[PDB]
Parts: C-alpha cells; sequence; structure tokens
C-alpha cells in the first residue's frame, strides 16, 4: 500500500487519530507536517516513494507518535527476503493467507478456499500470495467503513452488563461479514475503535456481544462475544457458557457447530427471547 | 478623437476629426457622445518608426462643456437647492406653489399643437417618471413609464416626438426603417490596435436615464423588435459574443409612434389585429394613445389657422407662461422626491382596480387588449409621477383619482356592424 | 504534448487510453517575459483493454438445432413485443457477401432497415443497442454524415469533410428523424445507398470515397 | 527612531532599520491574540501546515492595530516588506514544525483586506509601485505556464554552468562573458538546476453595473505566480490586491507617437466574491406535515399558484437518478415547461428559481454549445464554454423558448435523452458531458392561450420535443371578484415597503444538506398498485381524439416518486406517495387536452382517483 492509506487502515491509529470524524482528521495532517513527508509522496505507492524520505522513516514516525498519545509504535517481528524483489513481513502473510481462505464471494463447497490458501504457503506459488494481498486490501478498506458506521450512528446498545450491537443488510459491503470467521475480526476491531472514541467510564470496561445475519432462508444470524478490551486483558473469554445457558434456559434452537464456542448460529425469532434470558443469567 | 460639430458643416461635406490628447487631471473629462469645448495648441507630430511625416495634433489643456445649462460650474434635493440663484429658486417655489400646474405646462410645452389634451397629459407624466424600488432579493421594479401611440396618417404624431427630443436633455431620437439590432442595444467591434472585441454603446444606453423616441416603430425587422424587448422587459442589456460576457444598465423610457395595419385604423377589430407589434412588447407599454382622424370640418379650419400663423409669424405665435428654461429647472428640481402612498389612497387604488376589471366584465360590452395585472403596477406609477410634478412628499386621493381618469380613457371599446 | 521515439510512433491510435511515463521537460528553440513552452518526453506507454476451443462454441452454437431464435431473444433484453422488429436485426449483423461477377460489377454486401412509426423513445433505446454490439458503428442524430465542401479559413479555399458513412468500415449507421438531416445531406445519403460511394465535384474537389457500411433508420 | 530622513523606498533598504523590521514582525507573529486570549498565528500556521500551503494570510487591521509603523511602511514600498515578512515568517514556521523544510521552503505572506477599496478606472501614475485593492469581473485566463525564477546557463566551450541569475518580470535576463574562457556568446539554459515556478495571467475588468453607469468598461492585466494559479476562471468576481507595477513596451510608444508605459497588476492575493447543524432537520423533517410548510416559502411574492409551486418544487431538490441494471440510462433529472398568457408571473418564476437554487445559469432564447473564441487576453483561438455545459450538474433557465432557431431546436433535444455532447468544431473533436435539468416557459400562440385545441397547438413546438418534458403546467388569468382584492392588496403592499424611506434561511441550507444526506430505495409493493389505473385509463383515453399515459409518463412519475424522499428524507417508497407521485402525472395531463375531454376525463378520474 501506500504510507497514506495505510495509516487510515491500520485499526491502531484509525482509533487514536479518530479518523472517522472531521474534526480529528486534521490530527492526520497534523502528523504528516511534523515529519516533513510532501503530501504527494505519502499519497503515492510505498515502493516509488523518493529514496531520500525513507532513510530514518522506522524512527521519525515512533519519535512524532510521542507526541500525540501512541507510544506502542514499534512491534518485534520477522523478515523474509527470497530473491531480487521479494520482501515479506511476517504479518503480510498472515493477512493475505487469512484472506484467501476467507474470500466472500463462494465457487463451489467450503473446502474449496482451504485448498487455495493452503496452496499459497510455498514459494512455487507466490502468484497466489502477491493475489491474496488484492483481497487483503480490500477488506482492510471495507472494514474501516463499517466502524464508520456504527460510530456515525451509535449502534453500540448499552444493553446492561455488556454492549450490544448489530448489522443491516442495505448497507453496502456487509455480505462480506457473513461468513462465522470473519466476524470476530471485525468485532475485536469495533471494540478497540469503540473503547477510545466513548466518554462514559462504564462502558469503557464492558465486554461486546455482536450479531449479523446468517442466513435469510433459514432467518438465521451468527452471535459472537469478546472479552472486556484493554491494553493487558488475560484474553479469557467467557461467552461459550453464557449462551449454552441461555439457549438452555429459553429453551431455542442453537447451533454450537464450531471448534470455538463463542460463535453461534440463532434463530431470527429468538433473538429477544436469548438476549434478556442471557441479559439475567450474566446479570 | 473629436468630430466637427453639427453646425459647422459645410453643406455637402464629410465631417473631418483630429486627435486631441488630454494630458493632466483633465484626463477623463471626455466622453464619447459629448459636446466639449477644447482649448490647446496644435502641434506637429513624427512617426517614431523611422526615428520624415508628420501629422497634426491638438493638445488641449482644458477641456469643458459648450454650454452649459447652469453657468455657475460643472446629488440630492439639497445640493440643488444650493445652486439656485435667488431668481430661480423664487420661480421654482412660484410654480411648485401654483395651482392648475398641470394644465400650463401641456399648454406651454405644446404650444402649436389643438387637441388631444389626452396624449399632452400622458407624455408629461412620462417626462415626470415614477419611483424606481429594489426588491430586497436582487430584483427590481421598472421606475419609469413608456408610451406609445397610434393614429391615422397626418395626425400629429412626429411632432409629439421632435418636441419631447428637442425640449428634452439627454433624449436620442431615432427611426426604425433606419436602425438595426446592434445599434439599439449595444454592439461589440475588433479595435485592432488592441486586437480585441470591446464594447459599443447603442441608443438605448446613450439616452440612459432620458427618453429614447423611436418613430415609425412597427417598420423594424421581426429579430430587431425581439432586441429591444430584451431591454424593454429586464431594463438590461445582456451580451455574450465572440470574447464578451456582459451585462449593462438601461433605464430608459421609450416613447414610440406607429402606424395601423393598412394605413387607417379599423375600429372593429382589437388592437393585435389592427397593428404589427410582437405580442409580448405590447404588454410593456401600459400606456396607448389610439388617435384616430374623423375629418372634422371645424379642426381643419384650426390647424388650418394654426400653421398659417406660424408661417407668417415666423418666430412668433409661441407665447407660452413658464418659458422653456425655466421648466428645464423645475423638472431637474421635482424629479429628486420618492412620494409615499397613504393608507387611504392604498385602498382608493385596490378599489379601482375592482371597478376596471369588471368593466371588461362579460356581455354588455366589449374592449381590446384586455385588462391584467399589469395595469395595476401601471395605476401606483402614474400616480407617483403625478404627484411628483406637484412637488409633493407622498399620495392623496386627488393624484390616484386622475391617474385612474387617464387610464380609464386610454382603452377603447371593440365595435360591430 | 508528448513526443514518442523510434519505437514508440505508429503504436496508438486517436481514441485510446493510455498510461503515460515521460520526462517533463522544456522546449530548448533558442504574454511574458520568461515563459517557455513544455511538453512530456514519452519514454514509456501502455494501454487499456480468437482461440482453438473457443472456436467450438461457435461451432456448437451454429449447429443446434433452434440456432436462429437463440440470437434473436438474446438482442433486446428491454424492450419486449413483436420479435420480428428484432428477428430482422439479427441478420443486418451478419449481411450477405460480396460477389464479384466476371465483369467487375459488384453487387452489395449489407441490408437497410426503416423502423417507421411515432418517436415513443421506444427505439433509441435499440438503436443505442445495435450500435453498442456491433464490430464497427455509429449513432447519430457536426461536419454531417455525407462529404462536404468547406471553406477553410486557413486555406481561405474548399476542403473536403468525408462524415460518418466514409468512416464506417462494413459497420453501421444508426439514424433517427429522417426528417430533420440537412436537405443537401439527404439527397446525399440517398446517393450513397444508391451507389455505395461518395463522390463531390465542386469547386476545386473531385474525389471518390467508399461508404461501405449499414443504414438501420428510424422515421417518425 | 524608525523614521528618519530619508525615502521610504531607501529607508527599509538599510541594514539597520531591514533588522529592527525583521525583529520587529516576529514579535507580532508569535504574540497576538484574538479578544479570546488565542494565538491566532499558532493554530492559523498550524492548519496551513496540516496542508502543505506555503501560503499564510495577515489580515491587514490587526497589522494597524499591533504595530503602528508598520502598517505605514507597507503600501509605500511593498516590493521590500513582503520580502522581510516572508524571512520572518519562514524562520517561525521552522520553529513550530522543524523538519517542513522539505516541503518548498518558502513561504508567501498574503494580506487581507487593505482598507482602501478602489474602483478599475481610476487608477492613475499617482499609484505605480504601490500596494493596492480593486474589484471586478475575470474575462481571461491563459494556461498555467512555467516561467524562469533562478535562472542557470551553461557555456558551450567549457563545460561550465554561469551564475544563477534571477528573472524579473520587465526584461530578459543577460548573462556576461564566461569567467572560465571568456567565451561571450549564445548560452543556453540548463534544463537540470534552473528553478521555475507557476504563471499565469489574467484580463480582468469593470463590474458590469457596478461603476459602468455611463461609459465603456475599463479593463487591466494582472499576473498570478505560483501558489495563486488557477484561483479563478472566465466570469468570476473577485478583487485583486497587488502591486501596481509599470513596463516600458515599445509597441505603444510607436502607436500613440509619445513615450507610453505599460502596466500590470502583480496579484498578492485574490478572494472570490460569489455564492459557495442537523439536529433541528430532525425534527422540523420528522413534522410530518412539511409539504404545505416547504410550498409556500418558494414563490415568496407571487400570490396563487399553489399548483405549479408544487410542481416546481418537486424539481428544484429533483428525484433520482438510478443507473438501471439493462443498461438503459434513465434519467434522473426533472424538467418543466410552462406556459400561459403575458402577464402572469412567468419570469419572475424563472428568476427566484435562479437565486433560490445553486450553481444555476439562466439564458433567453432570442451560445447553447460551446464554440470557438478569439481569447482577449492571449489573443488564441480557444473553445469557450456554452450554456448547457454551465449547468452541468445544476439547472439551466431558458427563457423565450419559442424563439429558438432550427440550429438550436435540433441542438436542445440531443441533450435531453443523451444529456451529453459532442463538439467537431474548427477546434477540435471532443465529446463533454452535460446533466442539467431544464426550467423553461413557452408563450401561446394569438397572444392568448385558449383551450378549445390541445395544448400541443397554442404551443408552437416541435412534437417530439414536448415528450423531453416531465411537467407541462398550464398558466391562464382570472377576473373572479374575491380574488381582485386580494390580488390587489398584496401588490400595493409590496409597493410599500419597498423604496428606501420558511425564510431564505432554512431551505437553501436544507436544499444543501437533503441534497446529500438521502439515497431513496425502491421496494417492490407498489409495482402492482399502478397497474390497475393505467389498464383503466389508456382505454379511457384512446376512447377519444387524445393519446393515453404512456411510458415516458410513467418514467416522469416513478422519477417524481423520489422527489418527495428529498423533502422527508423518507427515501422509502410507500403506497402514500405513490397517491402523490400518479396524481401529478395526470395532473400534468389532463390540462393539456380537449374542450370537452379536459372535463370528461375529469368526471372519470378527478372524482376517480379519490384526489
Ligand atoms: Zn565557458
Amino acid at each position: 500500500w501506500s504510507l497514506h492509506d495505510s495509516l487510515c487502515n491500520t485499526s491502531y491509529t484509525a482509533a487514536r487519530f479518530k479518523l472517522w470524524s472531521v474534526h480529528g482528521q486534521k490530527r492526520l495532517q497534523e502528523f504528516l507536517a511534523d515529519m516533513g513527508l510532501p503530501l504527494k509522496q505519502v499519497k503515492q505507492k510505498f515502493q516509488a516513494m523518493d529514496i531520500s524520505l525513507k532513510e530514518n522513516l522506522r524512527e521519525m514516525i515512533e519519535q512524532s507518535a510521542n507526541k500525540f498519545g501512541m507510544k506502542d509504535m514499534r512491534v518485534q517481528t520477522f523478515s523474509i527476503h527470497f530473491g531480487f524483489k521479494h520482501k515479506f513481513l511476517a504479518s503480510d502473510v498472515v493477512f493475505a493467507t487469512m484472506s484467501l481462505m476467507e474470500s466472500p464471494e463462494k465457487d463451489g463447497s467450503g473446502t474449496d478456499h482451504f485448498i487455495q490458501a493452503l496452496d499459497s504457503l510455498s514459494r512455487s506459488n507466490l502468484d497466489k500470495l502477491y493475489h491474496g494481498l488484492e483481497l487483503a486490501k480490500k477488506q482492510l478498506r471495507a472494514t474501516q467503513q463499517t466502524i464508520a458506521s456504527c460510530l456515525c450512528t451509535n449502534l453500540v446498545i448499552s444493553q446492561g452488563p455488556f454492549l450490544y450491537c448489530s448489522l443491516m443488510e442495505g448497507t453496502p459491503d456487509v455480505m462480506l461479514f457473513s461468513r462465522p470467521a470473519s466476524l470476530s475480526l471485525l468485532s475485536k476491531h469495533l471494540l478497540k475503535s469503540f473503547v477510545c472514541s466513548t466518554k462514559n467510564r462504564r462502558c469503557k470496561l464492558l465486554p461486546l456481544v455482536m450479531a449479523a445475519p446468517l442466513s435469510m432462508e433459514h432467518g438465521t444470524v451468527t452471535v459472537v462475544g469478546i472479552p472486556p478490551e484493554t491494553d493487558s486483558s488475560d484474553r479469557k473469554n467467557f461467552f461459550g457458557r453464557a449462551f449454552e445457558k441461555a439457549a438452555e434456559s429459553t429453551s431455542s434452537r442453537m447451533l454450537h457447530n464450531h471448534f470455538d464456542l463463542s460463535v453461534i448460529e440463532l434463530k431470527a425469532e429468538d433473538r429477544s427471547k436469548f438476549l434478556d434470558a442471557l441479559i439475567s443469567l450474566l446479570s | 478623437r473629436i468630430q466637427e460639430t453639427q453646425a459647422e458643416l459645410p453643406r455637402g461635406s464629410i465631417p473631418r476629426s483630429l486627435e486631441v490628447i488630454l494630458r493632466a487631471e483633465a484626463v477623463e473629462s471626455a466622453q464619447a457622445g459629448d459636446k466639449c469645448d477644447f482649448t490647446g495648441t496644435l502641434i506637429v507630430v513624427p512617426d517614431v518608426s523611422k526615428l520624415l511625416s508628420y501629422r497634426l495634433v491638438f493638445l488641449a489643456c482644458c477641456v469643458a462643456p459648450t454650454n452649459p445649462r447652469f453657468g455657475g460650474k460643472e446629488q440630492t434635493a439639497e445640493s440643488i437647492k444650493n445652486q439656485m440663484t435667488v431668481k430661480e429658486w423664487e420661480k421654482v417655489f412660484e410654480m411648485s406653489q401654483d395651482k392648475n400646474l398641470y394644465h400650463n405646462l401641456c399648454t406651454s410645452l405644446f404650444p402649436t399643437i389643438h387637441g388631444n389634451d389626452e396624449v399632452k397629459r400622458g407624455v408629461l407624466l412620462m417626462l415626470f417618471g415614477g419611483v424606481p424600488k429594489t426588491t430586497g432579493e436582487g430584483t427590481s421594479l421598472r421606475g419609469d413609464i413608456n408610451v406609445c401611440i397610434v393614429g391615422d396618417p397626418s395626425t400629429a404624431k412626429s411632432q409629439f416626438l421632435k418636441h419631447v427630443e428637442e425640449f428634452s436633455p439627454r433624449a436620442v431620437y431615432t427611426s426604425g426603417k433606419a436602425s438595426s439590432a446592434a445599434g439599439l442595444t449595444a454592439a461589440v467591434v475588433r479595435d485592432e490596435e488592441s486586437h480585441e472585441f470591446v464594447i459599443e454603446a447603442g441608443a438605448l444606453m446613450l439616452a440612459d436615464n432620458g427618453v429614447c423616441c423611436i418613430d415609425e416603430f412597427d417598420k423594424m425587422d421581426v429579430r430587431d423588435q425581439v432586441a429591444i424587448h430584451e431591454a424593454m422587459e429586464q431594463q438590461t442589456i445582456s451580451i455574450t459574443k465572440a470574447g464578451v460576457k456582459a451585462t449593462l444598465n438601461a433605464r430608459t423610457s421609450i416613447l414610440a409612434a406607429a402606424n395601423p395595419i393598412s394605413g387607417h385604423y379599423d375600429r372593429s377589430k382589437s388592437l393585435k389585429q389592427n397593428i404589427n407589434l410582437s405580442a409580448p412588447i405590447m404588454s410593456r407599454f401600459d400606456l396607448f394613445f389610439i388617435l384616430v382622424d374623423e375629418c372634422n370640418e371645424v379642426t381643419d379650419y384650426a390647424i388650418a389657422r394654426r400653421i398659417v400663423d406660424l408661417h407668417s409669424r415666423i418666430e412668433e405665435s409661441i407665447d407660452r407662461v413658464y418659458s422653456l428654461d425655466d421648466i428645464r429647472r423645475y423638472l431637474l428640481f421635482a424629479r429628486q422626491f420618492k412620494p409615499k402612498i397613504s393608507k387611504e389612497s392604498e385602498d382608493f387604488i385596490v378599489e379601482q382596480y375592482k371597478h376596471l376589471r369588471q368593466r371588461d366584465g362579460s356581455g354588455v360590452t366589449k374592449s381590446s387588449w384586455r385588462i391584467t395585472v399589469r395595469q395595476l403596477e401601471s395605476m401606483i406609477r402614474l400616480s407617483e409621477a403625478m404627484a411628483r410634478m406637484h412637488c409633493c412628499d407622498e399620495v392623496q386621493p386627488k393624484h390616484v383619482k386622475e391617474a385612474f381618469r387617464l387610464l380609464n380613457k386610454s382603452i377603447i371599446r371593440v365595435e360591430t356592424p | 504534448q508528448l513526443y514518442c521515439d523510434r519505437y514508440l510512433c505508429d503504436k496508438v491510435v486517436p481514441g485510446n487510453r493510455v498510461t503515460i511515463m515521460g520526462i517533463y521537460s522544456i522546449k530548448k528553440f533558442g504574454v511574458g517575459v520568461g515563459i517557455r513552452s513544455s511538453y512530456i518526453r514519452v519514454l514509456g506507454i501502455q494501454v487499456d483493454t480468437v482461440s482453438p476451443q473457443e472456436e467450438e462454441e461457435f461451432r456448437r452454437l451454429a449447429a443446434l438445432p433452434n440456432v436462429y431464435e437463440v440470437i434473436s431473444k438474446s438482442i433486446a433484453p428491454s424492450i419486449f413485443g413483436g420479435t420480428d422488429m428484432k428477428k430482422a436485426i439479427a441478420c443486418l449483423l451478419f449481411g450477405g457477401s460480396r460477389k464479384r461477377l466476371p465483369d467487375g460489377l459488384t453487387r452489395r454486401g449489407d441490408i437497410n432497415l426503416l423502423m417507421l412509426g411515432d418517436p415513443g423513445t421506444a427505439k433509441s433505446q435499440l438503436l443505442k443497442f445495435v450500435e453498442k454490439c456491433s464490430p464497427i458503428g455509429v449513432y447519430t442524430s457536426a461536419a454531417g454524415l455525407t462529404a462536404s465542401v468547406m471553406r477553410d479559413p486557413s486555406s481561405r479555399n474548399f476542403i473536403m469533410e468525408g462524415g460518418a458513412m466514409v468512416l464506417a468500415d462494413g459497420g453501421v449507421v444508426c439514424i433517427d428523424e429522417f426528417d430533420k438531416m440537412r436537405e443537401d445531406d439527404r439527397v446525399a445519403i440517398h446517393e450513397a445507398m444508391e451507389q455505395q460511394t461518395i463522390s463531390i465535384a465542386k469547386a476545386g474537389i473531385t474525389t471518390t470515397l467508399n461508404s461501405r457500411c449499414s443504414v438501420l433508420a428510424a422515421a417518425n | 527612531e524608525d523614521l528618519k530622513g530619508h525615502s521610504v523606498r531607501e529607508w527599509v533598504s538599510m541594514a539597520g532599520p531591514r533588522l529592527e523590521i525583521h525583529h520587529r514582525f516576529k514579535n507580532f507573529l508569535r504574540t497576538h491574540v484574538d479578544s479570546h486570549g488565542h494565538n491566532v498565528f499558532k493554530e492559523r500556521i498550524s492548519d496551513m501546515c496540516k496542508e502543505n500551503r506555503e501560503s499564510l494570510v495577515v489580515n491587514y487591521e490587526d497589522l494597524a492595530a499591533r504595530e503602528h509603523v508598520l502598517a505605514y511602511f507597507l503600501p509605500e514600498a511593498p516590493a521590500e516588506l513582503l520580502q522581510i515578512f516572508d524571512e520572518a515568517a519562514l524562520e517561525v514556521v521552522l520553529a513550530m514544525y522543524p523538519k517542513y523544510d522539505r516541503i518548498t521552503n518558502h513561504i508567501h505572506v498574503r494580506i487581507s483586506h487593505l482598507p482602501l477599496v478602489e474602483e478599475l478606472r481610476s487608477l492613475r501614475q499617482l499609484h505605480l509601485n504601490q500596494l493596492i485593492r480593486t474589484s471586478g469581473v475575470v474575462t481571461s485566463c491563459t494556461g498555467v505556464l512555467p516561467q524562469l525564477s533562478m535562472v542557470k546557463y551553461n557555456c558551450n566551450k567549457c563545460n561550465f554552468v554561469l551564475g544563477p541569475f534571477c528573472q524579473s518580470q520587465n526584461q530578459e535576463v543577460k548573462p556576461g562573458s564566461c569567467p572560465e574562457c571568456q567565451s561571450a556568446g549564445p548560452f543556453e539554459v540548463n534544463m537540470e538546476e534552473t528553478i521555475y515556478q507557476n504563471y499565469q495571467r489574467i484580463r480582468i475588468q469593470e463590474s458590469p453595473g457596478k461603476v459602468a453607469a455611463g461609459r465603456l468598461p475599463r479593463s487591466k492585466d494582472a499576473i498570478l505566480l505560483a501558489d495563486l494559479v488557477d484561483s479563478c476562471k472566465p466570469g468570476d468576481e473577485i478583487e485583486l490586491t497587488g502591486i501596481y507595477h509599470n513596463n516600458y513596451d515599445g509597441s505603444l510608444n510607436t502607436a500613440n507617437g509619445f513615450p507610453v508605459f505599460a502596466t500590470v497588476i502583480l496579484a498578492n492575493h485574490v478572494a472570490k466574491k460569489d455564492n459557495k447543524d442537523v439536529k433541528m432537520i430532525t425534527s422540523l423533517s420528522k413534522d410530518q406535515q412539511i409539504g404545505e410548510k416547504i410550498f409556500a416559502s418558494i414563490a415568496p411574492s407571487i400570490y396563487g399558484h399553489e399548483d405549479i409551486k408544487r410542481g416546481l418544487a418537486l424539481a428544484l431538490f429533483g428525484g433520482e437518478p438510478k443507473n438501471p441494471g439493462g443498461k438503459h440510462k434513465v434519467r434522473g433529472d426533472i424538467n418543466v415547461l410552462l406556459c400561459g398568457d403575458p402577464g402572469t408571473a412567468k419570469s419572475q418564476f424563472l428568476k427566484y428559481i435562479e437565486k433560490v437554487s445553486s450553481r444555476a445559469i439562466f439564458t433567453t432564447g432570442q451560445g447553447l454549445t460551446a464554440y470557438v473564441q478569439r481569447h482577449p487576453v492571449s489573443r488564441e483561438w480557444t473553445l469557450e464554454a456554452g450554456a448547457l455545459v454551465l449547468a452541468d450538474r445544476g439547472v439551466c433557465l431558458i427563457d423565450e423558448f419559442d424563439k429558438m432557431n432550427d440550429q438550436d431546436r435540433t441542438s436542445i433535444h440531443e441533450a435531453m435523452e443523451q444529456q451529453s455532447i459532442s463538439i467537431s468544431k474548427a477546434g477540435i473533436v471532443t465529446s463533454l458531458q452535460a446533466r442539467c435539468t431544464v426550467i423553461a416557459a413557452a408563450n401561446p400562440i394569438g397572444g392568448r392561450y385558449d383551450p378549445s385545441l390541445t395544448f400541443s397547438e397554442n404551443v408552437d413546438l416541435t412534437e417530439p420535443i414536448i415528450s423531453r418534458f416531465d411537467i407541462l403546467c398550464v398558466v391562464r388569468d382570472t377576473v373572479d371578484p374575491v380574488q381582485d382584492e386580494m390580488l390587489a392588496r398584496f401588490v400595493v403592499g409590496s409597493h410599500v415597503r419597498h423604496h428606501p424611506s420558511l425564510p431564505q434561511e432554512v431551505l437553501k441550507k436544507y436544499i444543501i444538506y437533503a441534497k446529500e444526506r438521502v439515497h431513496p430505495k425502491l421496494n417492490q409493493m407498489d409495482q402492482d398498485k399502478v397497474a390497475k389505473m393505467y389498464s383503466d385509463l389508456r382505454k379511457e383515453s384512446m376512447a377519444t381524439g387524445s393519446i393515453p399515459i404512456t411510458v415516458r409518463h410513467i418514467e416522469s412519475m416513478i422519477r417524481m416518486a423520489e422527489a418527495h424522499a428529498r423533502i422527508h428524507l423518507r427515501d422509502y417508497v410507500i403506497e402514500d406517495d405513490v397517491n402523490m407521485a400518479i396524481r401529478v402525472m395526470l395532473e400534468s395531463f389532463i390540462d393539456t387536452q380537449k374542450f370537452s375531454v379536459m372535463r370528461s376525463m375529469r368526471k372519470t378520474f378527478a372524482r376517480y382517483l379519490s384526489f
């Protein structure tokens, strides 16, 4: 990507900078101006940027991010070189594989994408990787256009002990997140943007629960549950028990099909019957 | 560049011209169309390309109008009431206080025209002018009234126009057969020196805030009566041409004279069938004076007497009160008020608009150029122009009654065998 | 303004989309005092957009029993009714064949169609479709249809303007409002459909232009 | 003392006063609060740096307040004070943003509203080399050409580059003889080290009605340098601020016969003068009865015609320009065509829509497409825009529709159902865009509309053109007594309060808002609610001498469907505004009918449709 389209889409600077509200979009402008990066080089692809700028980029960015309240900006990873022009960071292979396996447009059984993603890990197939990097882009530009919806419309309900949200089919690019695996990441980025956005002190420490429609014919939705967010969250989720006991109490129709327990398919009509009993159960 | 004045032209000759060079604080005294009077020195000028050939050039130092209408030195009631010399101001007051003034301006403006007492009045109310208003949105109401005359042959049509154009200052006179579209309104000319297209002012523009006298208005072409309507409607003149884009103001009042179709005015048809003007134009006038020469043996003695008198008394047969120089002063003074309307006069006006529509009512009679709304917006104008005349600052019933009687005699009833 | 070179010449045709990589620079042939001209010296160019196995999807489709209607059904999706007016249009896209008798007296190889009737905008759709789905095609309501002879400002003399029917080589030309076209132009289109070539003999112009196209006209 | 006995030009050029001025400007740049304790030149410089703009605005009045001596030195010798202020603002910014050197390394300070607004004809020789503020329309603009700024040649006999001379905009720079081989000859520029700068020349001229009272309008030249170029287009109304600089020309001397110099305004600041929160609008739209409340907000003066008010309001916001998925290109523009006897405020309906709308243009029918034109300034034979490409997204107000010419008629129809024009003119073969809604008014033949014939007779218009209009309103006249007072009183009163002794704020911001934040949807519950009407009415009309509602009327009805999505923010098709859509699409059809058919069809439908 370009250096500009990757600041507007990392769900760690798209939260701090609040790159969904015109009032704080100028923060990005000021951050760029404080480094001497022309607004015409920052918009161009990174491999074509001038050679005189990129000398100490990875330091003049870490510095000028202290002046804005972003001190965790350098991480520890690895990188690989094959030949003349082949240079990958270990978190590009991941975002490309993770999006070859979860492409929205389906072309057969459930095990047709799995094969194409297993293929793109050997060096003899650099034409799939280099292709699975155009899906991973298309996805990341169609996530900040949803977290921009549920935060310029306030669709995060404070239903008591946990937040709550839901989606609408009419919004564009909402059939992409229909899969019950590519929905956890959207929710986990939604929580990160929210906790940074809201002014309360209670909502900033409540776990989120999200539902989006799965099947129009069966009339069912998919539901997840993510731990209370923070900087040092232990990451020990607890919804696999809550949803189980709630469907047990209401005695509705549920499916714990996956391997992780915190993802369920639920009849569109048992939504409230389930949710109220869950509210009471978690208490 | 100046051109030989009119009263000096030797007969059968084209007028010469020379270059004058204003070179000081005097640098924009003379404008185009004026009749200034320059006073400097004649010099010779070489041809600097080869520095021979010489050419004469006038090097003016002072420039002033040739005949000042007010000999003091050359814009509200007080600025002008300052320049009024003692006799001037004791005469203007005397007139403004005069009663029956509205009958001593007619008898003193057109002294050699027997009859048509309902046309001189309209011409006067045209000269005084109404109140020009600007709506808050940005539009503008027309302030001055337009007047058209239509009649039989030899009924003193061109005589009203010649009188008005020789009396009034800054009023232009044009015929209809010998004009153009780009000559009335505004032109575009290539000055190759500057090699650019610039704007030339037309007869409707160099008569601004005055009167444009169009004789034989129905001889103009079909496309030349269109440009004049585009100006008579919005009071402006648009230009969109080679490299020019502009909008010019034109607040002239038009006095036009026309002839009925096929010589005589046929009194069994509406107006739209007796004249060949367009349809829109006939709506933008709001005062018509149809004249009919029903050969009266008693007039054919009066007119004869008057003409032979004038021709036996070259410079006499014109004795009238309020000499012509004085009326110009009174008219430059009394044209700086903005009379208002009292509530009773407003009630009177709406009642008169009620009593005018229904005369055109069905059944009993019939009339020509059916009455509409635009006749109402043209009754307040005549009342304001009547109030200006008596130097007052408000409209009274005494004015609106007369401004209604006049507009009532204007429209005639169609007839049928 | 660009400046192509040895092997970049004659690589693109007026009407193309490109992507130029050039050296923005200035003319050095040595309004204002120090003004220069500027061009882009092109040193890289691109263009934006038959097979054996593809041949078979033509073969079998030509061979299948109901080959006729399958096309005439999928050549006017929006407008419906009276497939004859769509049956005929199927042929104009293919056309007959050009024969040369021993005498060189060639024969036509195209067809002409008239769709008479009120202008109800039901036909403009069809014109647009047939123009879009044609190998070569132009839909016209400028210089004209046939050739003109116009007094050039520069030359002060008459020059020749081949209109549309000379640019459409084998293609198809669509026309609407067959009474609006200029009197001279309508005369010339009459002769052009008559002879299949346009030959103007006027002030300084005596040339011939082969008109090889198909007329799909809509009347009123 | 900062004022000694020299020339103001040469006082400031001395080292002492130069340094004093330099240090004086910094203290004002750093410390200047404005009525709230805000260092304005701390946030303003920031907002400049968040965009890479290299141009700082200095309002003159505050400079005069906080500084008494500089605001008097300034318009006397501004060719150097505006140079010193540059180096001051630089050292300020490079302190507030120490890396900004990577962005253009040079700052220009503009100056806003000197207190000496002036005319364009009153510039005399007193103002040579003095800062000046003026006004007027711009009537030309060349292209953005690059000009030398710091030239640098190279010798032809030694491969050594000569000195970096600077370029002044009066005379071509002149290099001497090579200090390395004394090879005085015709050097050529060195395109690699030379520095360039943008450049543009414009010809400004007096405003049309402002000062050009009884004379012709004068004009002047202006030169926009680097950051300013393309700040204004032919037709804009601007207000320059620039040194009034003269230079010698040899041609004028050979025409006028005297030594005469040309003049030009080196512009220093260009500020256009033209036409450029929801929480209320929420409940105001949720009134559920905004229809009546908005209808009587347009046509502010003209009484009556709440019929045509409805149609024109429908037109103003528009509809929805949906793209059909079958490649059919349905249009989303409502075109109206008034008609009626003279004297019924048609032209006023045009002129008020000129104002209330945005990006609107206007024309008469007595210039419709782009045409070749010899530029006033550049003297090149360019192509200029017509009158249907200046409404490429707004409205086009046609007047005197009848007076159009045959070429104009054959050119207007093309843009209705295609909305795209081709120009194979003497200039060059192009194909541009034109997406405008047409608002025109024709006239009745014979000086009066008479409803014995169909409307297609009294209009005097080609028949396939009337089909390209959605609404057909027919204006007429009335002699009813009770309304005579109603209209009179109104006009008379509007003449009482205009002379020198929903308001216009909600709906302008509302046509700005509601244009944007809605995207009406289309369900399929109305898809069969209409055909039950068509199957009847087609027979009802064809039975007599008429052509029933045809598809080009269903298209207009379905376009006006969304015409209320913009007023209500509803955006969902409901069986409610379908009662409105059908009602309107028949309203604009029963009137354009015959004598007894305009009433027979009424007796059927006006009672059938359950108005
Ligand atoms: Zn040398």
